[PDB]
RNA sequence: CGUGCCUACCAUGGUGACCACGGGUGACGGGGAAUCAGGGUUCGAUUCCGGAGAGGGAGCCUGAGAAACGGCUACCACAUCCAAGGAAGGCAGCAGGCGCGCAAAUUACCCACUCCCGACCCGGGGAGGUAGUGACGAAAAAUAACAAUACAGGACUCUUUCGAGGCCCUGUAAUUGGAAUGAGUCCACUUUAAAUCCUUUAACGAGGAUCCAUUGGAGGGCAAGUCUGGUGCCAGCAGCCGCG
C-alpha cells in the first residue's frame, strides 16, 4: 500500500559525535562512598528545599 | 447472605466452582480453546520464516506507518504481523530468515498505536536486533 | 542417582517499593556510616532481623508455662547474649522486640575492629581485614562480614603480617632497588 | 622444628596397628611432606619407617594445623595384610600395570566370542 | 489359598442428583516446592518411597522370584547384512549421533569412597565416584583502592578570629608507602586411585595505554535535565496516559 522506504530517516541523518575520553569510575564500595559523600554529610551549609542534582 | 450452616461445604464448593468461569482470567486459563486457537502453541518464543514485509497504518492521535514482517512459523504454519522493533532495522531484516518472535506485553491485547500487531522480532539468524543495531556483530 | 546434597537458602531480601525517596535516605546514610559494599548486605541484616522477629513474635503467641517456649525463648536469648546485642540483664522476649539494625552493624568485624583500635577511617578498616592482616584468636579470618562474639571479643593478634610480624614478600622488591 | 601432637588415639588389636590423629603445626614453611612427618612418627615411637604409614592432610587457612591419621604396623607383611594395595604403592610396595579400561573391556568381549582352546589363544594374546 | 475368577444351575438384583455412569486432562500419585498477615492460590516428569513400560501390542521356557526384553517365539510398523540360499535385530542404561524443537553437558578417568553381587579376605560394577562443559541458580566477595602530606571545593565546636585543629570529606588525572592484597606466570609440598581445584608455601605481579563495570533510563506513574545539536505527525519512542 504505502512505502517501506524511510527505514531510519533520522538514524541516517544523524550527525555523529565521537564519545570523548573520561576517566574510569570507581565501583562497589567506593562509588557508593562518594555517592554518600556528595549529598548527605555535606549539603547542610544550605537549606533543604531546592532539588538540583542535574539542572 | 450466604448458606452459612455447618454442613453446607458441598453447596459452597458447587457454587464457587460455578461462579469462577465468569472471570476472564480463569476461563482463558482453563478452557481448551485458548490452547488450540492461538499461535505459539502455548510457548514463550518461536522461530519463524519471513513470508514478506508488510507496512501497516496507524491509529489517529499517533499518525504514522509502522513497519512489520509477515512470518510463517515452522512450528504452527500460521501468519503473523510481527513488529520490526528498532529505529532502522527494517533494513537488517530480509527475505527467508530465522526470525524469532514474541509478544509485546499481554497475550490478550495489543499496544495502542497499531491496528493489529501483537508480535515482536528478536533474532535474525541467531543474531539479535539488539546486536544488529549496535555492537554490529554480523547479519 | 547422585548423593551430594540439594539445599539452599536465600539470605537476602528484595524490597517491595523500588522507587522511594524516603527509603534511599535511610539506606544512603546507612552505607556511608558503616562503610558498606552495596545494598544487598543492608538487606541481609534486615533479613536476620526479619528472622529474629518471626521467632520473637511466635513465642509471644504461646502460653506462659509452655515448655516449648521455655526452651526456645531462653536459648534464643542466650544466643543474643553470646553475640552481645542485649544486656546480660533483661531476659524477656519483649526486649528482643526492642532491638534495631544498628546493634548488628556494630557487631560486624570492622566496627568491633573500629572499637578495638588499628582501624583508622572505616573504608580503610574494610581493607585491613580484606588484606590478610587482622585475625581473631587462633583461626585466621579474612571475610569482612564476621560477627564478633563476646567470647572472643578482644584477641586481635595477627602473626607474621607486615604491620605486626614482618616477613619479606614485597619490601625486598624495594630493597633490591636499594642494593 | 615442626610442632606435632597426637590428639585422639587408638590401638587396633584386631588389625595389629595403631591409629592416632596428627596435628602438624606449620607456623612457617610449606606443608612438611608425607615422608618427613612419617619420619617424625618413626622417631617418636622409635620404630621403622618402612612399616609406618600415614595419609591425609588438609590445611586450615593460614599457617595453622594439618590433620591426618597415623598407622604403625609390626612386620612388613603385617603392614601388607592390613593396608590396601594402593597405600603401599606410594612407597613402592605394589604395582599393577593393568590399570586401564577398554583393555579390560575389549578382552571381556573377545573372550566371550570364542569358546575353548581357541579362547586359550585370546586368553594368551 | 479366600472370592462370578471362570463354568454349570437358580434368583432378579446393583449404582444414581451426597453428581453415579460418559468425556476432558497440558494427571504418574505421594512425601514436597513457590507465594510470605490470617485463609488460600499454582506447579510437583525430576535423587526418597510406591506404581507402570522398554516400538506397538500378544505368547511362554528356566527360576523361590519374570508374563523378564543389555531372555526367547510370532504378527504389525520400522529396519541392517548377503554368494539372494538366508542370519542378527530393539539407548525412555552410559556417553555419543540424527530428527525434533525457543529449549538442555564429552564416545573421559577409575572401583580410591558409598554399597551390591559371585564358589568368593582376591574378580566384577558407566549403580555410583571423579574430572571437562555449565551465569537455572544459590553463598561469601575486590573491581583500583587505602590512610597520610599537599593546592584548596571550604564547612564545623570554639574564643572579634580574616583558624589553632590531637574533629571532616572533597576536584585533586598532586606525591607515598604497608612494594600491601589477591587476579596470573609459575619450584616444591599436599589433597587426590593418579592428576585436577580450594588451601598452604618460594620468588614475581597497579599510579590510570594500566591488573577496567556494565545494564536500563531522565514528562507523570517513577529515582533522575526545560542541557545542546539533529528530527519536523516523516523517522520513531512509549507495557497505560500519550510525546512528533
Ligand atoms: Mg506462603
Ligand atoms: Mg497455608
Ligand atoms: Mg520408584
Ligand atoms: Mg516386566
Ligand atoms: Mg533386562
Ligand atoms: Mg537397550
Ligand atoms: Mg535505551
Ligand atoms: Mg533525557
Ligand atoms: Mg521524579
Ligand atoms: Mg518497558
Amino acid at each position: 500500500h504505502g512505502s517501506l522506504a524511510r527505514a531510519g530517516k533520522v538514524r541516517g541523518q544523524t550527525p555523529k559525535v565521537a564519545k570523548q575520553e573520561k576517566k574510569k569510575k570507581k565501583t562497589g564500595r567506593a562509588k557508593r562512598r562518594m555517592q554518600y559523600n556528595r549529598r548527605f554529610v555535606n549539603v547542610v551549609p544550605t537549606f533543604g528545599k531546592k532539588k538540583g542534582p542535574n539542572a | 447472605g450466604k448458606c452459612r450452616g455447618l454442613r453446607t461445604a458441598r453447596k459452597l464448593r458447587s457454587h464457587r466452582r460455578d461462579q469462577k468461569w465468569h472471570d476472564k482470567q480463569y476461563k482463558k486459563a482453563h478452557l481448551g480453546t485458548a490452547l488450540k486457537a492461538n499461535p505459539f502453541g502455548g510457548a514463550s518464543h518461536a522461530k519463524g520464516i519471513v513470508l514478506e514485509k508488510v507496512g501497516v497504518e496507524a491509529k489517529q492521535p499517533n499518525s504514522a506507518i509502522r513497519k512489520c514482517v509477515r512470518v510463517q512459523l515452522i512450528k504452527n504454519g500460521k501468519k503473523i504481523t510481527a513488529f520490526v522493533p528498532n529505529d532502522g532495522c527494517l533494513n537488517f531484516i530480509e527475505e527467508n530468515d530465522e526470525v524469532l518472535v514474541a509478544g509485546f506485553g499481554r497475550k490478550g491485547h495489543a499496544v495502542g498505536d497499531i491496528p493489529g500487531v501483537r508480535f515482536k522480532v528478536v533474532k535474525v539468524a541467531n543474531v539479535s536486533l539488539l546486536a544488529l543495531y549496535k555492537g554490529k556483530k554480523e547479519r | 542417582p547422585v548423593a551430594r546434597s540439594w539445599v539452599c537458602r536465600k539470605t537476602y531480601v528484595t524490597p517491595r517499593r523500588p522507587f522511594e525517596k524516603s527509603r534511599l535516605d535511610q539506606e544512603l546514610k546507612l552505607i556511608g556510616e558503616y562503610g558498606l559494599r552495596n545494598k544487598r548486605e543492608v538487606w541481609r541484616v534486615k533479613f536476620t532481623l526479619a528472622k529474629i522477629r518471626k521467632a520473637a513474635r511466635e513465642l509471644l503467641t504461646l502460653d506462659e508455662k509452655d515448655p516449648r517456649r521455655l526452651f526456645e525463648g531462653n536459648a534464643l536469648l542466650r544466643r543474643l547474649v553470646r553475640i552481645g546485642v542485649l544486656d546480660e540483664g533483661k531476659m524477656k522476649l519483649d526486649y528482643i522486640l526492642g532491638l534495631k539494625i544498628e546493634d548488628f552493624l556494630e557487631r560486624r568485624l570492622q566496627t568491633q575492629v573500629f572499637k578495638l583500635g588499628l582501624a583508622k577511617s572505616i573504608h580503610h578498616a574494610r581493607v585491613l581485614i580484606r588484606q590478610r592482616h587482622i585475625r581473631v584468636r587462633k583461626q585466621v579470618v579474612n571475610i569482612p562480614s564476621f560477627i564478633v562474639r563476646l567470647d572472643s571479643q578482644k584477641h586481635i593478634d595477627f602473626s607474621l603480617r607486615s604491620p605486626y610480624g614482618g616477613g619479606r614478600p614485597g619490601r625486598v622488591k624495594r630493597k633490591n632497588a636499594k642494593k | 622444628t615442626v610442632t606435632i601432637r597426637t590428639r585422639k588415639f587408638m590401638t587396633n588389636r584386631l588389625l595389629q596397628r595403631k591409629q592416632m590423629v596428627i596435628d602438624v603445626l606449620h607456623p612457617g614453611k610449606a606443608t612438611v611432606p608425607k615422608t618427613e612427618i612419617r619420619e617424625k612418627l618413626a622417631k617418636m615411637y622409635k620404630t621403622t619407617p618402612d612399616v609406618i604409614f600415614v595419609f591425609g592432610f588438609r590445611t586450615h587457612f593460614g599457617g595453622g594445623k594439618t590433620t591426618g591419621f597415623g598407622m604403625i604396623y609390626d612386620s612388613l607383611d603385617y603392614a601388607k595384610k592390613n593396608e590396601p594395595k594402593h597405600r603401599l604403592a606410594r612407597h613402592g610396595l605394589y604395582e599393577k600395570k593393568k590399570t586401564s579400561r577398554k583393555q579390560r573391556k575389549e578382552r571381556k568381549n573377545r573372550m566371550k566370542k570364542v569358546r575353548g582352546t581357541a579362547k586359550a589363544n585370546v586368553g594368551a594374546g
